[PDB]
């Protein structure tokens, strides 16, 4: 109920809005109207393989960029432009990494555990009819959400 | 910018007519079936109601008769639950439809709900035993209610849908049919036959109801 | 009851004659009018507190009750008497029901909620925000008899479900669902609140993302 | 699958412990699901009374309780027990005495 | 290796008996139950049926009343083209169950299809009008089927349900009963009333049709 | 037709074969009996996510 509320929102009225394409994009992403019968499988594809593919082939350049293009640090004693001051891979930066990896792990872990994120259960199936209060998207996605509920109502109506 | 069309405060408006909803065309043609029967006429199907009234304008029965796979298969319910009194009412079958209170087809004393164009209405081919036309006597008791059947096909569908609408009507005498036969019972003459009255359809004294079967 | 009657009076005449004017009708621009309300808008919103109200405002606040049970059903019998409308359920030996209500049937329950409950209040009867300072409450406060009273009852801003509209069965079902998802425990940790998106984001941020950077801070060094 | 026996080889027919009286007259059920990894048999040859499986090939000699005389198959297909109820209607009469589908290490006990 | 069990040449077998279903204790957790009615008695429902049989044991008549809303609703359907001649015929509630060619009740003459312990079987605190003991008359044409219903509700399905098993008799006579008033007609003695016998039930010939009530 | 049969006699025959973890490995894998209605969205998953990985 509230993701598709959600969907329905963004999705569907931000993409069926866009003047020139907009109902255009709208039909050839859902397949058809809103509740269109390929939208949850078109996003499943998109969210386990494909945007996921491109966001480690876009790590893979970060890391590999950060790697060779030898990573900046601030001024300091011994520390200039032409010149890396720190610890090197193997005794201390890996084993560090490795651990801070273990402890990140751990806390999310740990919020899984003690912390109830998204209770689907009480969020009952996806109707059209039925609709919460609340309504908000994931944190990261709550700026697009405030901007749609701050803009001041403005429409305009060219020729037809 | 604003919508183009908005706030028309004029025109108060008018209350929406009640809806009369047209029936579902060609394209959904489906609808339900009134009722099959065999319809030897210009169709009245497996579906007739009829309610029998008194003379005070108030219903006293409510009889049902249609064809269901070829037989009537009819029923009869009393509408009110003091219309015929602790006994036998006699049924039958008239060929005059009209259900007035009182009146008469021929130059002669109008009985009440004596509309019937003769004694019992039977078939055009068939005058002279108590054919369609005639009915028994069906009982209410001190309860006051009505509902039993019998096998009375001598017509069907396309003999009741005749030229003129019948109408059952029942009064207050039972069925014997000259239970008295003539080897020991007399009649006022001395005749030992029976009356041709008598005979032809079930007379009795006032009709207590009359209900025309023409879909009533 | 005559007692009844005289004690509702008793109390309504040193309770609300100043804003719900005596002989039940309401002054202008204070109160409404109590005709018609019953029996029922009477008990919820007595015993939810609300009707001591000491402000005129967007919204009436709920409260500590200032009558106890008898009082409520003194009040309700006067206001019945003298205008006669909706009357609050009771059991078998007169009190107001309060399992009687429950609901068998707790989809068709949650169902009717997400239909019409939640449409404000929540997924699970937390509050939720109306237009200008107006707020629908949280549900998990109120016993099965001022739900079902809540329903008969539009109290302020809430749409009123007669029976017709939501058979007996129907909001008998509705209290059920909301009785069982106020006390239902959360299942797979805190839920914080009842609301996702919010206090799941401002969680992360805080307990999360303050663990992370700390244990950042421990492992590297400042310079 | 129910195969119906011609009458003349109704006499060439063996049948199994415990299941000779499953046959109703001369109808047989058999198990369309293969003996051998549960494949429907359904390749039923008359005149020769061999229920064919087309996923690799195994012949179940129908007169004969249902054993497999080709074929990857080595364990007979499960006979149903079979009558008439009221209104001559065909019913079984029980079940299967034995697993029905493919074998597994739980079975033959 | 082989499996186990295979083969077995002796016990030739049997030919597996008749299924016999057993109701359902887990998909049911009682009785199904057909037709529903209040059934003021042991227990008769909303089903009741009946076959109306002849002197050599040829099927008369097939009828079936039952109650469905207080009312019974009630129907019989010609069991043969020609069982009834072209003319009328008496239905009478009969008390006796008994279907049989020739009984005799009282001492006297056994009438054919007479298996009844009086005249009509009226309700057991009702024995002076013509009570539900008399039926709705069966008026047969040339073609020869029986299909009409009446209103006799004197008894209920609490009533059917009595001492002893009913029965609807039809001999062959119309419906009457007494339709010469006393005014006009007279008597064999002379006197203007009714007879008895005639009025107590549909009194005829010798009984065509016969069929016991008990869900025959 | 085809595709299923195949997995019918391959997949679910011989991992129930297998002697002493056969019907556990086809239970796990298709979360219950051979037509579990979970086979196809865990096929999908491994063949376009998984093993093309
Ligand atoms: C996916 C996300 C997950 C994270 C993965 C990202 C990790 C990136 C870190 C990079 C580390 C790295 O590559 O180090 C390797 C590094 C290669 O570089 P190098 O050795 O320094 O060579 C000289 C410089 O590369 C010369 O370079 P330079 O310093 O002169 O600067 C030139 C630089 C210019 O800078 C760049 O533009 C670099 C950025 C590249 C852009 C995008 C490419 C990466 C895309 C990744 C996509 C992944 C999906 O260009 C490059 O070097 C590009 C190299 C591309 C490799 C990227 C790897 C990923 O050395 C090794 O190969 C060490 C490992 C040895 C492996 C063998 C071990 C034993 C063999 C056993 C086999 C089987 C055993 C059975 C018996
Ligand atoms: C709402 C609630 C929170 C929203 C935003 C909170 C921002 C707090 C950031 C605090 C970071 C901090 O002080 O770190 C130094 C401090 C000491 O480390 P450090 O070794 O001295 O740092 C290296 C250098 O000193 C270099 O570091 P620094 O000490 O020179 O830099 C100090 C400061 C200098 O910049 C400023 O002075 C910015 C002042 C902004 C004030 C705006 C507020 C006005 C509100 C009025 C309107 C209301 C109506 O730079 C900032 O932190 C910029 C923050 C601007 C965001 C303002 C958001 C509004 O960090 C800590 O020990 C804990 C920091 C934990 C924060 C983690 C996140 C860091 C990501 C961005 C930080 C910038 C890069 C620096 C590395
Ligand atoms: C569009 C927009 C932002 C409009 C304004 C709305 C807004 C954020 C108003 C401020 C809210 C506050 C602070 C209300 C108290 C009244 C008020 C304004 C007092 C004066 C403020 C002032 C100058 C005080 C002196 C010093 C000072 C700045 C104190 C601030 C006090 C506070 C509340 C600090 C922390 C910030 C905070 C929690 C803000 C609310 C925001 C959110 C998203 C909370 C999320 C959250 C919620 C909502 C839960 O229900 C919940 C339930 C169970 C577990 C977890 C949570 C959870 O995390
Ligand atoms: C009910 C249920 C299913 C529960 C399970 C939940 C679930 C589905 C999944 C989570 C379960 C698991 C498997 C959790 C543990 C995850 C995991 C692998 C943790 C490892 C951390 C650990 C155990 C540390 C032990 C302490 C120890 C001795 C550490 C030193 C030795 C180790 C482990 C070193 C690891 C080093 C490490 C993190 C390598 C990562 C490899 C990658 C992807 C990139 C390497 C890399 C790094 C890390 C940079 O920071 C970097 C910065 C700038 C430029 C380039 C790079 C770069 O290339
Ligand atoms: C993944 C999909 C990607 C897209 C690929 C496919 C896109 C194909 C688009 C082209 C297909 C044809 C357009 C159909 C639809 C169409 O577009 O409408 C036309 C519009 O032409 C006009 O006059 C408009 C110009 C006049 C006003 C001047 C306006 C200036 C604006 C545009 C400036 C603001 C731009 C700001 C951009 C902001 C971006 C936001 C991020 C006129 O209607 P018509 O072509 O006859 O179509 C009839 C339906 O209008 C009719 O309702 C229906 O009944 C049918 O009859 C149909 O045939
Ligand atoms: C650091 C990692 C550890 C994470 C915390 C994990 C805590 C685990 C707790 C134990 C296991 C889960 C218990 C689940 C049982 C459970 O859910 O806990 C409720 C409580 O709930 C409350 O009130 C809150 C009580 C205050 C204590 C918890 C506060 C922790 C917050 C601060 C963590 C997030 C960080 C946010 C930072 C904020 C600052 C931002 C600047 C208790 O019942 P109740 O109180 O009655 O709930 C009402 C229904 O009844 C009633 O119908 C319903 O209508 C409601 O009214 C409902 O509240
Ligand atoms: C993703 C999943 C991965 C697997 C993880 C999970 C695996 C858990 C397996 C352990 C669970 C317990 C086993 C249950 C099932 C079980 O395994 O059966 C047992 C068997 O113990 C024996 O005696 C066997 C030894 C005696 C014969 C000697 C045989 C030597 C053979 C094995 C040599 C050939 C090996 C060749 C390998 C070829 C490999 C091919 C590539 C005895 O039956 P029981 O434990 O009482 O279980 C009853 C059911 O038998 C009963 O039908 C049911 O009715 C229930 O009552 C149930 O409880
Ligand atoms: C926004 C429309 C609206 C809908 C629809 C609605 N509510 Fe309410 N509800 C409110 C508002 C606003 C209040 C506060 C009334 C007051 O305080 O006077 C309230 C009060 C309540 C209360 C009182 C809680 C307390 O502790 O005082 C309960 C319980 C409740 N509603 C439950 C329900 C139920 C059950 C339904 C049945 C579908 C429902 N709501 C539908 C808005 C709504
Ligand atoms: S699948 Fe049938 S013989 Fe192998």
């Amino acid at each position: 109920l509230l993701s598709g509320t959600g969907i329905r929102a963004a999705l569907s009225g931000i993409t069926m809005g866009i003047p020139v394409i907009g109902t255009w994009m709208h039909w050839a992403l859902f397949g058809g109207d809103f509740p269109g019968e390929i939208l949850i499988p078109r996003l499943y594809a998109l969210h386990i393989l494909l945007i996921p593919g491109i966001i480690l082939a876009l790590i893979g350049a970060h890391l590999a960029l950060v790697w060779f293009q030898k990573h900046t640090q601030f001024p300091g004693p011994g520390r200039t432009e032409t010149n890396v001051v720190g610890v090197r891979v193997m005794p201390v930066f890996a084993v560090k990494s490795g651990a801070f990896f273990a402890m990140i792990t751990g806390v999310l872990g740990l919020m899984g555990g003690l912390l109830t994120i998204n209770p689907i259960w009480n969020l009952g199936p996806y109707k059209p009819s039925q609709v919460s209060a609340g309504s908000q998207p994931d944190f990261y996605m709550m700026w697009t959400d405030g901007l749609i509920r701050l803009w001041p109502a403005w429409e305009f109506y060219p020729f037809g | 910018c604003s919508p183009p069309g908005e706030t028309a405060s004029s025109e108060p408006g008018t209350t929406p007519a009640i809806w009369t909803g047209s029936p579902s065309p060609a394209a959904p043609s489906g609808e339900d079936h009134g009722g099959g029967h065999g319809a030897g006429a210009a169709g009245a199907g497996e579906t007739l109601t009829a309610e029998l009234k008194t003379a005070d304008g108030t219903s006293v029965a409510t009889a049902d008769f249609q064809f269901a796979d070829g037989f009537a298969t009819v029923t009869i319910e009393t509408t009110t639950p003091g219309r015929l009194t602790p006994g036998f009412h006699g049924v039958h079958i008239h060929s005059v439809g009209k259900c007035e209170a009182n009146s008469v087809a021929p130059t002669g004393g109008a009985p009440g709900d004596f509309n019937s164009a003769g004694g019992h209405f039977q078939v055009s081919g068939h005058s002279g035993h108590p054919a369609s036309g005639d009915l028994s006597s069906l009982q209410v008791r001190a309860d006051g209610s009505g509902k039993l059947v019998t096998t009375t096909d001598a017509f069907t569908a396309e003999d009741l849908l005749d030229g003129a609408k019948t109408a059952i009507i029942i009064h207050e005498k039972a069925d014997n049919f000259a239970n008295i036969p003539p080897e020991r019972y007399q009649q006022v003459n001395g005749a030992p036959g029976p009356d041709q009255t008598t005979m032809a359809t079930g007379d009795a004294g006032s009709r207590v109801a009359c209900g025309v079967i023409s879909a009533g | 009851q005559s007692a009844l009657l005289r004690t509702g009076k008793q109390l309504f005449e040193t309770s609300c004659v100043s804003c719900h004017g005596a002989n039940l009708q309401g002054v202008p621009d204070r109160g409404p009018s109590l005709i018609g309300t019953g029996e029922a808008a009477v008990y919820f919103q007595v015993s939810t507190g609300r009707m001591p109200a000491m402000r005129g405002e967007a919204q009436a606040p709920s409260k500590p009750p200032h009558f106890d049970e008898s009082q409520i059903d003194a009040l309700g019998a006067y206001v019945q008497a003298n205008g006669g409308g909706p009357t609050v359920p009771r059991d078998d030996h007169g009190a107001v029901a309060q399992e009687s209500l429950i609901g068998g049937d707790v989809a068709r329950g949650g169902d009717l909620f997400r239909l019409n409950c939640a449409s404000c209040h929540n997924f699970t009867g937390k509050g939720g925000a109306l237009s200008s300072g107006k707020y629908a409450p949280d549900l998990g406060d109120a016993n099965p008899a001022q739900i079902y009273t809540a329903m008969l009852t539009g109290p302020q801003n809430m749409p009123k479900f007669s029976d017709r509209q939501l058979t007996p069965d129907e909001k008998r079902d509705i209290v059920a669902y909301v009785r069982e998802s106020a006390e239902t425990p959360s299942y797979g940790g805190y839920g914080l609140g009842g609301f996702g998106p919010a206090p799941e984001g401002m969680a992360m941020w805080i307990i999360g993302m303050v663990a992370a950077i700390g244990v950042a801070m421990w492992i590297g060094s400042r310079a | 699958m129910l195969i119906r026996i011609k009458p003349a080889d109704m006499h060439r027919v063996i049948k199994r412990k415990g299941q000779e009286s499953f046959n109703f007259g001369e109808l047989f059920a058999y198990t369309k699901v293969c003996s051998h990894l549960g494949c429907p048999s359904s390749l039923y040859e008359q005149q020769t009374y061999r229920i064919l499986c087309p996923c690799h090939q195994s012949q179940f000699d129908a007169l004969e309780f249902a054993k497999p005389i080709f074929g990857p198959a080595a364990r007979a297909l499960a006979q149903l027990p079979i009558t008439i109820d009221e209104d001559g209607y065909l019913v079984a009469n029980g079940d299967f005495v034995e697993p029905v589908g493919p074998a597994f290490w739980e079975r033959k006990s």
